[PDB]
């Protein structure tokens, strides 16, 4: 009932300036000292108790409110720190700082005066909350502003009232798909398209001139309802209608099923919970509705999922892209000219994000033709983003312009970075190396995208070997957003600055590992699918398989994405595994997928590339699982359950990154999350392949030692591999 | 205890969905209609001895909300201690109402009841009520819902049945409903629908093809390929049937039930409520069961029978590929099963499906002068109930 | 053959209408955190005997449609072999579900069956769903459609109960409720409502006013003025009943049942299917019957009279009805609703039958009685009545 969490016998930080003006108007600053963006902590919920106690004691004298900001953004984000400790017997207290909260915006918008949101920067999750309490939204349309509600991304919902005002205002179907489901982020012109903001101006000055101008006018042109919602009064009607109208009850069974298809099975209870909310507060009042929000919001705040996605999502990402894993004395060197070895999809795909981040970009082949097809990766690339209108001629013309096509070794002139995208081979990559080290800049950064090559050998090609690094990049470069940085022994320290740099740059997210066979990512990834084959040697349905990838969360089922490792690479893999293994005098011990690999090649269906895998393939497109796949490894003939084919797919790669972490392949587990879920595909609700353990939860209990346990059982039914890592007892 | 004994059972005829005869005649009317008919034929029967009126309904919303067990007793003038209760059991309400009603009189605190059931799905279609998980996204997120046309076509592509196979058995219950009605099979059953002037209305159950051929059937589309992704509902099924990788859509609008509207009256009784009204028994209630294809064998292990005891077999044509498989997996002799066409040919009237196909085999053991049918409905999924009878 | 057996008989507190605690409680939660209760009262349970879930609904529409039984068989986890089916026979439905799964207990076919009610009047109130007597005008007409609140100031008025005689027992109803829940009487059969944190949401029944006083009551004004001159219900009454001249309207929002939200459950099974579960009867289902005249049509079925009756159990649907109930049997005063009624508690349409059915069990216990008699919708028309020992 109180706008206050505390009613009993030290004090938060002030954050609202109040000041009135001449004709009443009260404008409400946002500015908190301790922190350069405004936050929902502790001091706003006080300080915003204080302003709205004080509008409704001087609700005589006030005749309207204007909702300003003083720092670059508006209001963004929330004080994760406390949300992160927020265990199950804190539901009360989350349930009551949410309800005090929206009482304080349920205030404001009930006022009976109009309240005018100058949003000046940008406004996301509870900034953007606090935005919809008011009556009229006016934006700043400025370069970098964002408005939406994320709070999806971290296994949260908007909790504030987003899900309830956002309901009210664009019904449940548009709420859902545009707003919520996905913590969509608007520009300023997006969002005034679709509803989100009315009005928008041209700098951040006008913006508490212009609210007073529109308060101004709605109290002399529409006087009943000023300071009044549209679904505060008598004849409001839901957009789409209400839950109990003929046209949206016919389609509201399908809404679940639809989200059970997106998410295709996977664990994730944040969207379920804003489906609830949304569809079950638009059968109530508003008040009623809210409360209902509140409690949904609860309940994914203490659990699990919405801390491993705060910690990956969250601090992870925040040292890591604050230079983590940067060397420390280290400074800027800007990058003139890109070359780039080879014209395959690699190749191509670098080519096409280096230009797009404005670098001029050299794309050598062994042929013209073969470079000019190349650069045609680009010109597919722009030709989609001009069709569906995300870039101008102009924009992309430039682009373009950027990539130029060669055959010429002598073309690398003045290019100070080199990324070479050829074929995976010891000596291919020195005699590549090999003709190009002297042309180039005395200063280059000599690059080669490796998915399993050490590094430390592949160095021993060129003559400046402290300048010879890997940069591994995952296909299609365009969508992926993971860039593996791979330091040999020789490797200095300016040569992962610079490479670091690169990458943020590019606009993708940097790990930085330790020369070994696999590095990370193809070593991990190698795991997750030789579980599957093994499960198919063991006689498991293939479509079962499937489904237990996709159920787990990843974005593509294993025996899909071996295919494209194509099963000829995985089969030297393993040779070059089972040398490194013989060589050292021990006795190799197979996985029990490296059978079924064999099968395949004798068979003549490696893959995707070989137009023939265990999927069919016609007209250049994936048709359905091979039907002579059952009959050759007897499927049908084991059938564990469901959850431990999906644990042992997760427990194989977790495992594996304990041993990448015990053996100094990573150096921190902020980069074997991020690593995990942005490089190889790991489910996101897990918050990483590191995280999955500290954070596990199964049906015995919850942590390293549940985790500890669960594979215990895996390993006395499924095989020794599941034995945890000494490094874990 | 007492045995529970079956006196009469009459029915509507079923009209069709589209431009049907039916659609201007309240559900209201259709029950009192069936109410006027027993009196025709029995116009002695003290009224006070009944004392229960049980009516199934699926959709108990609009013309068919507020108790229609109810307003029928009042709107027919029956007497006010004669009650009425609705219930709602899916497919099998207006079979759950005839074991009630049989349930009622076997406990000893009943003598005399109506039961039966009534449906006018083109006044009030299918998910009219609402749901109590359409409504609540959490529920039907976890429960992981799927529509029972969907499930049906997974029940053909587990059990091999093709789309010539699901064909071929609707060719057959369209041209067995056509011989039973040319044959004079249900001349004493279906109570034609009149106006208050006495007009007819309809007489025949219109939603037959009684011309229909496997090559009319071939060039139908399937029906529910087109809500499969669009509400995602395919996806649903394989999330739990997951060693199923594609499912075939084999069902159309002419293997599947018909939408239509009817009635059912059932008159069930003990046998000191049978001589004291001037009453012969038509048949007897042996057992019921509720499970779910497992509440057939569970009112086979109550009654003591095997398959082959009993001689008719009468299961509800929802789909092609449910009766298919209920076919196989007892081994059911094909001469025994839906002898007089199905739902198929005639319509599926939701509420009350279950009376009606019950009182065509009260008239089928009586024409063929044989002793035991088993009726089961709304097998598929958890869901189910059977009945044996046994004619006297 | 067989005897029907009460082995639980449990129920929600009843939310009040306006500014109700269960308001944002859907209706199908209600009924599946009373077996979850069911559930942590004998977590040895095996579900597979359960063979049916019976369940009175009075509008079953909106969020309490669809078979709402069913709903709670799915929603709950329960067996997909544990039915659930949805009955309406008005303000009986709860117990014609209780007296339903007793005679499938009798009969043989049943082994073990809950049974009860739900309704949530604040999320769907009566006539949502419809009807033909009221939305079909000509047996409207035919039938003389009279609503059941001017039936009972036709009682007062031909019986001859004032304004003060109607508040007067709507204050022992207060009395004798507050009293039974300040003794602790609900403690082991009202399960608190809670949501998917653990946090409370209701624990009492909120439409309580237990310092009413006769002052307080005499000053509410009738409160079915505005509908009998709506359209001209007391004109159609009169009608029928010809021989009286003016209607006399003492009923009021505290002599009438309240409107409010709330579901009950009760296990019925046999003898032999409580040994196998190591369930202990609480009590025994004596008689059913269907028809005053319902009272009477149980106590001959079960050789009993109204001196054999140690407690009596009445729906205070409105105060008339059970004073004209009360003076027709000469029910004595000290056994009549001894633990208030529906005026205090409120009336929960489809859920009020196996309400006061689990009251009379407990307060049997309490009081180390034999024998009560359970009653709804009363006064001829379409009423019912049961009779339990106490074991
Ligand atoms: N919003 C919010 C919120 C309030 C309290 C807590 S805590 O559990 O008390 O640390 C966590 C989150
Ligand atoms: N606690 C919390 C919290 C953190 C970030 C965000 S946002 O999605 O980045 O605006 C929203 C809520
Ligand atoms: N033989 C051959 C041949 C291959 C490539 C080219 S091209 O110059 O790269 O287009 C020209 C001739
Ligand atoms: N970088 C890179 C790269 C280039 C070619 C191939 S392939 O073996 O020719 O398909 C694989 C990787």
């Amino acid at each position: 009932s109180s706008h206050h969490h505390h009613h009993h016998s030290s004090m938060p930080d002030n954050t609202i300036q109040w000041d009135k003006d001449a004709d009443g108007i009260v404008t409400l600053t946002m500015d908190d000292p301790s922190g350069s963006t405004n936050v929902m902590n502790e001091a706003y919920i006080e300080s915003m108790g204080k302003a709205v106690d004080r509008l409704v004691a001087e609700k005589d004298s006030i005749t309207g409110v204007v909702v300003a900001s003083a720092k670059k953004t508006f209001f963004a984000g929330g004080d994760v720190k406390t949300m992160i400790q927020a265990r199950p017997e804190d539901a009360g207290d989350v349930f009551n700082t949410v309800e005090t909260i929206k009482r304080q915006l349920r205030t404001l918008e009930t006022l009976g005066k109009p309240v005018v949101a100058a949003i000046n920067g940008a406004a996301l999750g509870g900034g953007l909350e606090i935005a919809l309490a008011c009556h009229h939204r006016i934006a700043a349309d400025v370069k970098g502003s964002q408005l939406g509600l994320p709070e999806v991304t971290l296994g949260l919902l908007p909790g504030g009232g987003g899900v309830t005002r956002t309901v009210r205002m664009f019904g449940i179907q548009n709420a859902f798909v545009s707003v919520l489901a996905q913590g969509t982020r608007f520009k300023p012109a997006k969002a005034k398209e679709i509803g989100l903001v009315d009005e928008l101006v041209a700098t951040v000055e006008e913006l508490v001139p212009a609210a007073k101008a529109w308060i101004k006018e709605e109290l002399k042109a529409n006087p009943d309802g000023a300071g009044v919602q549209p679904w505060d009064k008598k004849g409001y009607k839901m957009p789409g209608g209400t839950p109990s109208s003929p046209g949206l009850a016919a389609i509201l069974p399908s809404f679940p099923s639809n989200l059970r298809k997106q998410l295709k099975g996977a664990p994730m209870p944040a969207p379920r919970a804003i489906l609830a909310a949304a569809v079950e507060g638009a059968q109530v009042d508003f008040d009623t509705a809210s409360r209902i929000e509140s409690r949904y919001f609860a309940s994914l705040v203490t659990g699990q999922v919405a801390k491993n996605m705060m910690q990956a999502f969250f601090f992870d990402l925040q040292a890591i892209n604050a230079g983590g894993s940067r060397p420390e004395g280290i400074g800027k060197t800007p990058i003139k000219r890109i070359g780039v070895l080879g014209a395959g999809m690699m190749g191509a795909g670098i080519a096409y994000v280096s230009a797009k981040a404005g670098y001029e970009v050299v794309l050598k082949d062994v042929s013209l033709e073969a470079a000019a097809k190349g650069k045609g990766y680009s010109e597919k690339l722009e030709a989609k983003a001009l069709e569906r209108g995300r870039t101008t001629q102009e924009r992309s013309d430039a682009l373009l312009a950027r990539i130029t096509p060669t055959a010429d070794a002598a073309d690398f002139k003045g290019v100070d970075f080199v990324i070479e995208a050829v074929f995976e081979n010891q000596e291919l990559k020195h005699k590549v190396f090999g003709e190009i080290e002297d042309i180039v800049e005395p200063n280059a950064i000599l690059g080669s995208n490796t998915s399993t090559l050490p590094i430390t050998g592949l160095a021993t090609g060129v003559k400046r070997q402290e300048d010879f690094i890997g940069i591994h990049f995952f296909s299609p470069v365009d969508k992926m957003p993971l860039v593996e940085i791979i330091k040999g022994e020789k490797t200095s320290d300016e040569a992962l600055a610079r490479v670091f740099d690169y990458t943020l740059a590019i606009g993708k997210t940097p790990i930085v590992v330790n020369d070994s066979r696999g590095f990370f990512t193809s070593r991990v990834i190698g795991t997750f699918v030789n579980e599957a084959l093994a499960m198919l040697g063991e006689g498991v349905e293939p479509a079962s398989i499937e489904q237990a990838g996709s159920q787990a969360g990843y974005p593509a089922p294993p025996l899909q994405l071996s295919d494209e490792l194509n099963l000829e690479l995985m089969h030297k893999i393993a040779v070059a595994t089972r040398k490194g293994v013989e060589d050292a005098g021990g006795t190799y011990q197979p996985h029990p997928a490296e059978a079924v690999v064999e099968k395949m090649i004798e068979l003549g269906r490696s893959g995707r590339l070989k137009g023939a895998g265990f999927y069919e393939y016609a007209d250049g497109k994936r048709s359905g699982l091979w039907p002579g796949l059952r009959e050759t490894f007897k499927s049908g003939s084991s059938q564990p359950p469901l959850q431990d084919m999906i644990d042992r797919m997760l427990f194989a790669e977790a495992l594996e990154t304990q041993k990448c972490l015990d053996e100094g392949v990573l150096t921190s587990t902020a980069d074997a999350n991020i690593g995990s879920i942005m490089g190889i595909g790991f489910p996101p609700w897990t918050g990483g392949s590191a995280q999955f353990i500290v954070g596990y939860s199964g049906p015995a209990g919850t942590g390293k030692a549940a985790f500890v346990a669960r594979a215990r059982e895996l390993a006395a039914a499924y095989g020794d591999r599941f034995l945890p890592p000494e490094s874990l007892l | 205890s007492e045995e529970a004994f079956i006196y009469e059972a009459i029915r509507t005829p079923r009209g069709k969905q589209k431009n049907g005869s039916l659609h201007e005649v309240k559900p209201l009317s259709l029950v009192v209609g069936l109410i006027d008919e027993l009196r025709k034929r029995h116009p002695d029967l003290d009224e006070n001895l009944i004392s229960d009126v049980i009516l199934g309904c699926v959709s108990p919303v609009g013309d068919q909300g507020g108790d229609i067990a109810r307003a029928a007793v009042l709107a027919s003038g029956m007497p006010v201690t004669s009650g009425g209760v609705q219930l709602n059991r899916f497919c099998a309400s207006g079979l759950e109402a005839v074991n009630t009603a049989a349930q009622k009189v076997r406990s000893g605190w009943d003598d005399l009841v109506l039961a039966g059931g009534v449906e006018s799905m083109s006044r009030v279609p299918m998910g009219s009520d609402g749901g109590a998980m359409g409504l609540d996204p959490a529920t039907n997120y976890d429960v992981m819902f799927v529509p029972q046309s969907i499930g049906a076509d997974l029940i053909a592509t587990i059990e091999g049945f093709s789309r010539e196979d699901v064909d071929a058995y609707a060719l057959r219950s369209q041209q067995k409903a056509a011989e039973a009605w040319s044959g004079g099979y249900f001349a004493k059953s279906v109570v034609p629908v009149r106006d208050q002037n006495g007009l007819l209305i309809l007489d025949h159950d219109e939603h037959m093809r009684p011309d229909t051929t496997k090559e009319g059937l071939a060039k139908l589309k399937p029906a529910f390929e087109g809500l499969a992704a669009l509400g995602g509902f395919d996806d649903v099924a394989l999330q739990k049937y997951h060693w199923v990788e594609k499912i075939n859509h084999v069902h159309t609008g002419g293997n599947s039930s018909g939408i239509v509207d009817g009635a059912a009256l059932v008159m069930i009784g003990s046998a000191a409520a049978g001589k004291l009204q001037g009453l012969t028994p038509r048949a007897r209630i042996v057992a019921t069961a509720t499970s779910g294809t497992p509440a057939t064998r569970k009112v086979l292990d109550r009654a003591g029978l095997t398959v082959d005891d009993i001689d008719l077999f009468e299961l509800n044509e929802a789909f092609a590929s449910v009766v298919l498989k209920f076919q196989k997996d007892l081994n059911i002799p094909d001469e025994k099963l839906n002898v007089n066409g199905g739902a198929i040919a005639m319509g599926h009237p939701l509420g009350a499906t279950g009376a009606m196909i019950l009182g065509t085999m009260v008239d089928e053991l009586e024409r063929r002068n044989a002793r035991r049918a088993l009726i089961t409905l709304c097998i598929g999924g958890g869901m189910g109930v059977a009945t044996i009878i046994e004619r006297v």
